[PDB]
């Protein structure tokens, strides 16, 4: 499976995470010190993807956060952290 | 990365790197107020004239390759 | 090749299944074939395929033409089995081809609107969004005149459905091109001499413009009102109704500004209040209710007093829509500055509570919510008691829905305004009615629990006399055959524990706790979690010595409850154990604490976030209680014993102990375990160091020097994973102690991390790059540029590749900071390289 | 001993880089929001007394690069949009009740720092408040849409990309297009052509363009519609009023021209800038506008455009139903060069000068009915000449208030020169004709200013007479003698072309005051320098020496000599024909003067020539130490010239300053850090024995003891570097340890270890090129250090900087913070809400009033 980050210009949409991957950070897979709120671009939030989990893609339950380490390194200032799989379309799963 | 202007690779020439860092320096001057103040004190010109001269230098800050 | 085809895709892409040659294919027919192929790649395809097909279909849209393009696109958009995301992709490709085909779509506009307009009335919100978007792109492509020509004949249509749809589409094209661009057309159509359907449709256009654009209307509100105002005195009744509703929509959109734009509408509505009846009267009242909150205080008072006669008259109306309209109007009037509280108490409240507050209103849920919210808003201005006393006696009623209604009303009122306005008589009435309403419940309505808790917490110390009366009911409720009622009683205890403690009735709370202690064997997990939360709320407010049962008896009973698989039981049991350990640690032996701690370690790898949070907090509590050494010895033992994810709990617990107790009590023993020659346990020690420093953060500022030798040993060729985890440790250190004067030891560790930059294995070089970026933020980009310049330009190409990767990371990380750190580059014969401005001297 | 300092700003920055006016209080009163650099300040000029009061001042801990105000449709209060050095844009609303800047919105889009392609440098809002646009100097620009909700609270949307690679943006401004789709006009230039032509032709062939970005609201996207090349390069744009009250379009301000342009069927109307009659400047020098202003009324609208010389011209456009016929300019007045001007309603003009004091004037005559010649674009013009006007003193404006500003501070000495118990701060600052030496006394500071002739570089104190020996030097300036000779040559040229015989006499008789009309400065390598001897008590100059038209003073030192008696001497280093950019100096000269009449007159003993510029002169054990270029020499007084006895050559780049303690000398390099050199008397040689591991653009230095040196960066940093223990100054290859690093956010040109209040704790006071004064106070115990450190930590997260910047990252701008606690942030504990104060104090196991008293206790020990 060949996955990547969206990395588009993020908007006013708040990132969201499901029950499986809740306290986890979207970038470095850490559970330590949730710092800055996750923003995503409008395309990743449109339609049936409203409030969808940023990592997997299931019913989100809590806001997504970068960790303190990624905030320090300004890894939140990059693009949209939405995980996209280049080997599927919009109807798969 | 190709998106971030100023990055490089194994085939980045000396001229490219130097003109990149010269443009970065000019933007830093335009941004930091006291840097511009120092530059406008050393040579007697208005802040507006200094900013205009820097924006003019932005073209070929080092010269043609 | 060709992507996958669903069953419904054959109907639209069968011709692509046969492998025929295009040289044989007829022209124009061949271009339609290529359109058919591009749309297949767009609809079903990977993101690269989709983007490439979008670029190919946009850059060649003119050569293809509007005809074949839309004749291929429209049947797909009407497919019954079309996914919503496929519809969105089609919407995007339509927008992108409309931007290129500027005016060529003019002959096809009609054929588009027969397909798109049904989306504007679809239940799916995003379907309406997509329809409005493509109609807007079409209105920007073709001219305004083309849209007006194509949509004008459908204005005076005989059917109301098509009139409504055309009005919505006209509103969409108005928001697309701008209000002034459609102002002359609307001014002409709203005064059409031919029929009344045309003026009704124009007014509907204005109403939908209001609804669609909201606050973006205020610049043209005067123009819209002056265009639409003549419709209130029209001969037709439906056009008067729709003009009133459009005025209401314009008022709602312009809230709270722009009252002066309605100067010509106040007297017409005022006269129509006394003239019209029925649906027209409802529309006039709705417009007045949405217009009032825009007025000044004195004029709001004047207009409200002017309309209140008919407003009260319409209270006893048989129509339900009329009832909802007048209730919304009351809520709007009594929530504005100018309508005084005494006026509402005198003229509005008696008929309000007479006609509205009836039993059958609590049956329908929309009327329920409307009346509840309106009554709460009334209490927000006229006072809490003046509203509660009028329906407090209805808490003792035979119909339970009415009791639930009055309970939720009182709950919201007292949660908004406290209990300062309630006298003693009303307090006794509240207590009696709430006790009767709680005692008699067909089912455990949560609204009753919320109301009880809110009223008790608002009364505070004033509920002291009624406390035995409440505790008796709670005790009788705990002894019930129904489990979901026992858990409701436990939740009530949880919510009222703090007030019971404030009321100085610790004996009653101790009796409650000793009653709960015997219920820990509940077979239903949710009631068990509720009673655990109740016990936690009782313990968290009463001293440990006074508490019954004694903590020494209660905690060993709580120990085996941690083995339950239910999330609620685990969370509440852990929270209670932690509240015990925080202040009652002296009542429990170290052996019991150790057994709890070892039964609590597995809960560190729970899947629910709250369970892990509670486990970490209570582990920190018990570590502060016992002391670091007794638990840390067995922690290191478990670490060397076990492997895999189960060990990560051991690592997290070691970090928790290192944070709670100061890290000097764990780091030496943690580093000792690195001495044994087993390569499997040294890696675990390194992982523990990594997570420990990441967890303590700035606290590790006094411990980089102590660990530096172990790291410089692990940075040597002991194993790949050794150096990987050591680089992870360096990264977490640098990010944690960043900005606390650790440049010496970190700059030293950089000399050991750097030789590992020429490594091919992916994970270890990724860890090395992470350590390098952490060291960049901690040491500064200056030292990083100093280490990078020596290899930035090098005869070897692999050296240049690696060093340029490093430099790119440094540059993206801190470009502005690098200005003061670049070296001197003397200018040669062909270029100027020295920055002369930085050489100025003052 | 470990060095842990507490940083406190005694005198906030007083310079101004941006100023906007508007109704920020929600009432009919109009206030002014100014940017002091790293401070955001609010001012209210009282229209009854004509004085400016300060209502609010906030440390934003960032670099404010842009600042504008906007208003929604039907709104009563103006919001405040700020673009910082952060990757964020912030929208603030002033609340007069709480007296604070409430951050209404904060949206992130990029990385922090004054970056090249990260938006923040340029900010342009739509005149109807519907959309704002934040742009960088290169490539990307972002458009946000602003609206309101049902509760009338501002709402911001997702950004809209308007990026274009290889594009340099000179200036962006919104266009008043009424209520159509908003539009933004940019002065852009593409450099992709210039970087691929090794001949340089594409560089001279590429030209500046005026481009227009339209935000389609119905389609919700930014499109780059028009892009017209410009004749000559413009420096900025002016938004002319549009819609129902004015013709939309733009005014491009160029060099010697101003052009109205508008898309559609509109001709380009350009007008040459009226040059000053009998201009004493260089004929090859051009004239540009430095700032602008716009005042709109229900009747008319006009612009105020200030030139390089300080001439404010009133600009009006002739309507001609819908296409402008002509641009009409007329000489309004003359004020000092300003970074921004605000034409307030109720008739007041706020002039925020680029340096020196700021001014507030009242308008009395709009220039309508005056005999002064008004200039237009339809007038016939040969293109070989331009319009001429005569500058006159103030007549349309009246001075009603003057705000004191120490910017720019070039040197400072803290000492008790007057016989008082508390020492005074003698600050040599100002620029050009508006320079001054100011005495500051605290008992916030109270100042008294004595004007100077040129920009002071460095001044020393005479130990015996307490008098100050200042050197003043300015580039491309004329000396007094050369100015008189130029006026004489112009009078000679004037008597041929017979009223000119009287006109030239009147011209020679009229000496325009340069303090109000600017100084006639021209030429490239020209330099005006003056040595002055002044009394600290009075404002009188005790002696003055003018120098050559090409001689520029850069160093000064008064000292006794062991070669002679206790009679003092004054050495002044001077460069000749410097030519700053590119650098190419001719030679240097050291003036040796004898000090007579107990420090009241200078006796020209001799002039000693030397290769390059003497940039540093310091006494050193009977003899003297002088730095020339990268050569550190020791000189001794001779009978006719200065005799060299020893030199050191291995200095890296260029000496910018030297200071000596004992037998060591600390050479400051222009780019590298300090160098510790040892002088052995018997061997009579200078041997470098220590250097540093970090390059530092040194500006000033101050030896704290025998092993530590505290220095300041050109980039706004303060460092403290100490030699390692057991460092014998005989062997080389010794590296010094950086024991303290801090970023002030402002360039420091004077560090000094002293004690302000007598007997108190010894502190380290620094001055600020932006007109500020700060202190670093050492910590006494680890308890206080840990307490204030935890206060800083908690305030970093509970009260973050106002303009999106991160405090720790900001103070770690160029080097990570090392052992400095930010007191400017800690004192913001008093500005928080009671809930956060109580929570943080409970986290520190004490009460909020106890924390406030602990903070106030530090502002007495300094
Ligand atoms: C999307 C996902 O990758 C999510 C993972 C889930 C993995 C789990 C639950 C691993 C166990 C792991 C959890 C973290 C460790 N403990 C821990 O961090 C404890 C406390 C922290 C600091 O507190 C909080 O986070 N509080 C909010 C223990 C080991 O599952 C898959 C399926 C891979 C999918
Ligand atoms: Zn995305
Ligand atoms: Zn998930
Ligand atoms: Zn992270």
């Amino acid at each position: 499976p060949d996955l990547i980050f969206c990395r588009k210009q993020a908007g006013v949409a708040i990132g969201r995470l499901c029950e499986k991957c809740d306290g986890k950070c979207v970038i470095c897979d850490s559970y330590v010190r949730p710092c800055t709120l996750v923003r995503i671009c409008d395309e990743c939030n449109y339609g049936s993807y409203q409030g969808r989990c940023v990592i997997c893609g299931g019913p989100g339950v809590s806001d997504a956060y970068y960790c303190k380490e990624c905030t320090i390194q300004e890894k939140d200032r990059d693009g949209c952290p939405k995980i996209v799989n280049l080997g599927s379309s919009k109807t798969d799963l | 990365q190709s998106k971030y202007i100023g990055t490089g690779h194994a085939d980045t020439t000396k001229w490219e790197w130097l003109v990149n860092q010269h443009r970065d320096s000019y933007c830093s001057y335009m941004g930091h107020f006291d840097l511009l103040n120092y530059f406008a004190i050393a040579e007697n010109e208005s802040k507006a004239r200094v900013r205009f001269n820097l924006m003019e230098k932005m073209l070929q800050p080092c010269g043609p390759p | 090749n060709l992507p996958f085809l669903k069953p419904d895709d054959i109907q639209y892409f069968d011709k692509l299944l046969v492998d025929v040659d295009e040289s044989t294919l007829s022209p124009e027919e061949q271009k339609e074939r290529k359109i058919m192929k591009l749309l297949l790649k767009i609809k079903n395809g990977t993101p690269p395929m989709r983007k490439a097909a979008l670029r190919q279909i946009t850059d060649k849209a003119r050569e293809f033409g509007a005809g074949p393009l839309f004749n291929q696109i429209l049947p797909l958009l009407m497919s019954p089995t079309l996914e919503d995301q496929e519809r969105h992709l089609l919407v995007k490709v339509i927008d992108r081809i409309l931007y290129k085909l500027d005016d060529l779509v003019r002959p096809y506009v009609h054929k588009i609107l027969v397909v798109i307009e049904p989306l504007l009335i679809d239940e799916d919100y995003y379907a309406r969004v997509e329809g409005r978007e493509i109609i807007s792109n079409l209105a920007k492509a073709a001219g305004l005149a083309t849209m007006i020509s194509t949509m004008r004949p459908d204005i005076d249509n005989m059917d109301e459905y098509v009139r409504n749809t055309t009005a919505r589409a006209f509103a969409v094209v108005a928001s697309a091109l701008g209000i002034p661009s459609l102002l002359p057309f609307l001014k002409a159509v709203c005064k059409s001499k031919k029929s009344w359907q045309a003026r009704h449709t124009g007014i509907k256009i204005v109403q939908q413009i209001a609804i669609l654009m909201g606050c973006a209307i205020l610049p043209h509100l005067r123009s819209l009102v002056e265009i639409i105002e003549h419709g209130l005195v029209d001969e037709q009744q439906k056009v008067r109704t729709i003009s009133a509703l459009a005025i209401a929509a314009l008022a709602e959109a312009a809230t709270p500004y722009g009252i002066e734009s309605f100067d010509s509408v106040l007297k017409p509505l005022w006269k129509g209040i006394r003239q019209h009846r029925g649906k027209g009267l409802a529309a006039f009242l709705k417009a007045i209710g949405y217009l009032i909150p825009l007025m000044d205080a004195e004029y709001a008072n004047y207009y409200t007093r002017e309309v209140m006669l008919i407003l009260i008259r319409e209270f006893q109306s048989p129509d339900e829509e009329m009832k909802k309209i007048v209730l919304k109007v009351v809520k709007q009037c009594c929530g504005t500055d100018g309508v005084e509280a005494n006026y509402i108490k005198t003229e509005i409240l008696p008929p309000f509570f007479k006609h509205f507050w009836q039993h059958r209103m609590a049956l329908d849920r929309r009327n329920y919510r409307q009346l509840v919210d309106t009554t709460v808003e009334l209490a927000n201005k006229v006072g809490a008691a003046e509203i509660i006393s009028r329906i407090v006696d209805d808490l003792k009623d035979e119909a339970e829905q009415y009791r639930k209604m009055v309970m939720e009303t009182i709950e919201k009122i007292m949660g908004n305004l406290g209990a300062a306005d309630i006298d003693h008589k009303l307090e006794e009435q509240l207590i009696d009615g709430i006790l009767y309403a709680f005692q008699e419940q067909t089912t455990e309505d949560s609204v009753m629990l919320n109301g009880f808790g809110t009223v008790v917490n608002a009364l505070g110390k004033r509920v002291k006399p009624y406390l035995p009366q409440i505790c008796g009911t709670v005790l009788w409720r705990l002894n019930n055959k129904s489990a979901k009622v026992r858990q409701q009683a436990a939740d009530l205890i949880s919510r009222t524990a703090v007030v019971m403690k404030t009321c100085q009735e610790e004996k009653l709370m101790g009796h409650l706790g000793v009653v709960l202690y015997e219920y820990l064997g509940e077979e239903y997990p949710e009631v068990l979690g509720s009673i655990l939360g109740a016990l936690k709320a009782i313990v968290n407010v009463i001293g440990m010595h006074k508490m019954t049962p004694p903590i020494k008896d209660l905690l060993p009973r709580l120990t085996p409850i941690l083995k339950n698989r239910h999330e609620k039981v685990q969370e509440n049991c852990i929270d209670l154990v932690g509240r015990i350990a925080d202040r009652g640690a002296e009542y429990v032996s170290a052996r019991e604490w150790m057994r709890i701690c070892f039964e609590l370690l597995e809960l560190l790898k729970a899947h629910k976030k709250a369970i892990r949070r509670a486990t970490v907090n209570t582990f920190g509590y018990i570590a502060k209680a016992i002391g670091p050494h007794d638990v840390l010895a067995t922690l290191l033992n478990n670490l060397k014993v076990q492997e895999r994810q189960n060990r990560v709990c051991t690592t997290v617990a070691i970090a928790i102990v290192a944070e709670t107790c100061s890290p000097f009590t764990v780091l030496p023993a943690l580093m000792n375990e690195y001495r044994v020659p087993e390569l499997n346990v040294q890696n675990g020690v390194l992982k523990s160091l990594s997570f420990l420093f990441e967890y303590i953060g700035e606290m590790g500022k006094d411990y980089i020097y102590a660990v530096t030798p172990l790291l410089e040993d692990a940075l040597m060729d002991r194993d790949l994973v050794h150096r990987q985890t050591a680089s992870a440790v360096v990264q977490h250190m640098s990010l944690g102690v960043y900005g606390f004067g650790c440049e010496d030891s970190l700059n030293h560790l950089l000399n050991y991390v750097w030789p590992n930059v020429f490594e091919t294995s992916p994970h270890v070089i990724q860890a090395v790059m992470g350590a390098l970026e952490g060291l960049r933020v901690a040491i500064g980009p200056c030292r990083m540029l100093q280490y990078c310049l020596q290899g930035l330009f090098h005869p070897a190409r692999k050296v240049r590749d690696v060093y340029w990767k490093i430099y790119n990371s440094i540059y993206i990380g801190s470009q502005d900071a690098l200005i003061a750190h670049y070296p001197r580059i003397y200018n040669d014969d062909k270029n100027t390289y020295i920055r002369y401005e930085l050489d100025y001297i003052l | 001993r470990h060095m842990f300092l507490y940083n406190l700003t005694l005198q906030r920055a007083t310079g101004i880089s941006f100023a906007i006016h508007g109704n920020f209080s929600g009432t009919k009163q109009q206030e002014i929001v100014v940017s002091r650099g790293k401070i955001l300040e609010l001012l209210r000029p009282d229209p009854n007394t004509g004085k400016v009061h300060t209502l609010l001042t906030v440390e934003v801990f960032g670099v404010i690069r842009s600042l504008m105000a906007f208003r929604l449709t039907g709104g009563t209060k103006d919001y405040i949009v700020v673009g910082s050095d952060s990757g964020r844009i912030v929208i603030l609303e002033y609340q007069p009740s709480k007296n604070m800047f409430e951050k209404i919105h904060q949206e992130t889009f990029g990385k922090s720092g004054c970056r090249r392609i990260v938006p923040g440098q340029f900010l342009a809002v739509d005149p109807k408040g519907r959309a704002v646009m934040i742009s960088a100097i290169e490539k990307q620009k972002l458009v946000y849409i602003l609206n309101r909700d049902a509760a009338a609270r501002l709402t911001i949307s997702s950004p809209l990309e308007a990026h274009k690679a290889n594009t340099l943006v000179y200036h962006v401004v919104g266009v008043d297009v009424g209520f159509e789709n908003p539009m933004f006009a940019c002065l852009e230039m593409d450099y992709e052509e210039a970087d691929n032509d090794p001949t340089g032709e594409a560089a001279a062939n590429t030209q500046q363009t005026l481009t227009f970005y339209e935000l389609d609201l119905g389609l919700n996207h930014v499109v780059r519609k028009y892009s017209e090349p410009l004749e000559e390069h413009g420096n900025f744009l002016i938004t002319v009023p549009g819609g129902s009250d004015g013709p939309s379009g733009v005014l491009i301000c160029s060099e010697n021209y101003i052009t109205y342009k508008n898309f559609g069927d509109q001709p380009d109307i350009r007008c040459p800038i009226p040059r000053r009659r009998n201009d004493l400047d260089d004929p090859e020098r051009g004239m540009i506008f430095v700032c602008s202003a716009t005042h709109k009324t229900k009747s008319m609208f006009f612009f105020l455009a200030q030139t390089e010389q300080g001439d404010i011209f009133k600009i009006t456009l002739e309507t001609d139903e819908d296409m402008v016929t002509e641009i009409r300019l007329k000489y309004f007045d003359t004020v000092p060069v300003a970074a921004a001007m605000c034409v307030l309603k109720t008739g007041f003009l706020f002039v925020a000068s680029e340096f020196g004091n700021h001014y507030l004037y009242q308008i009395a005559h709009l220039g309508d009915d005056d005999e002064e010649p008004e200039f237009s674009s339809a007038m016939p013009l040969e293109e070989g000449d331009t319009f001429f006007f005569q500058p006159r003193p103030l007549k349309n404006l009246v001075l009603v208030d003057e705000l004191d500003s120490l910017s720019p501070i070039l040197f400072c000495q803290i000492a008790d020169l007057a016989n008082e118990d508390t020492p005074q701060l003698y600050v040599a600052c100002g620029r050009g004709p508006r320079s001054s030496l100011r005495v500051l006394r605290h008992g916030v500071f109270n100042q008294v200013a004595f004007p100077l002739q040129y920009t002071p570089r460095k001044f020393v104190i005479h130990p015996e007479s307490n008098n100050l020996i200042i050197i003043e030097t300015d580039h491309n300036a004329y000396t007094e003698a050369t100015k008189a000779q130029r006026k004489q040559q112009m009078a000679e040229e004037m008597v041929e072309a017979e009223l000119a015989a009287e006109m030239a006499a009147a011209f020679l008789n009229e000496n325009l005051p340069e303090s109000i009309f600017g100084a006639p400065k021209a030429g490239n390598g020209q330099w005006a320098s003056v040595i002055r001897v002044m009394n600290p008590i009075q404002g009188n100059t005790l002696d003055l020496v003018q120098l050559e038209q090409n001689e520029a003073a850069f160093s000064v030192a008064v000292c006794r000599f062991s070669n002679t008696g206790e009679d003092w001497y004054v050495l002044v280093g001077v460069a000749k024909d410097l030519i700053l950019n590119p650098r190419s100096v001719a030679g240097g000269f050291v003036y040796t003067y004898k000090l007579v009449n107990n420090g009241e007159k200078l006796e020209f003993l001799h002039k000693t020539p030397v290769e390059e510029v003497p940039a540093a002169i310091a006494p050193f054990q009977g003899r003297v130490l002088i730095g020339v270029g990268k050569l550190l020499r020791v000189y001794d007084l001779g009978k006719k010239k200065l005799l060299r006895k020893c030199e050191n050559k291995h200095i890296a780049n260029y000496i910018s300053g030297i200071q000596t303690i004992g037998h060591r000398v600390i050479v400051s390099d222009v780019q590298e850090s300090f160098i510790w050199v040892r002088y052995k008397r018997n061997e009579n040689q200078l041997i470098i024995f220590a250097d540093d591991t970090y390059p530092r653009w040194v500006t000033t230095a101050s030896l704290l003891d025998y092993d530590t040196v505290a220095g300041a960066d050109k980039f706004g940093n303060i460092c403290v570097v100490r030699l390692p223990p057991n460092t014998n100054d005989e062997v080389d290859s010794q590296k010094a340890e950086v024991i303290m690093n801090y970023h002030v956010g402002e360039t420091v040109l004077s560090l000094q270890k002293t004690t302000l209040i007598p007997g108190g704790s010894e502190s380290l006071v620094y001055t600020t090129l932006s007109g500020g004064i700060g202190i670093l106070v050492p910590f006494t115990s680890h308890e206080d250090h840990d307490f204030f450190q935890h206060v800083e930590m908690h305030l970093r997260s509970e009260h973050p900087p106002l303009c999106g910047r991160d405090h720790l990252s900001f103070r770690s701008y160029y080097f990570p913070v090392k052992n400095v606690i930010d007191g400017d942030l800690c004192e913001q504990f008093n500005s928080m809400e009671p809930n956060k104060q109580k929570n943080v104090s409970e986290e520190l196991d004490r009460t909020p009033p106890e924390v406030s008293k602990k903070l106030e206790d530090i502002r007495t020990r300094y």
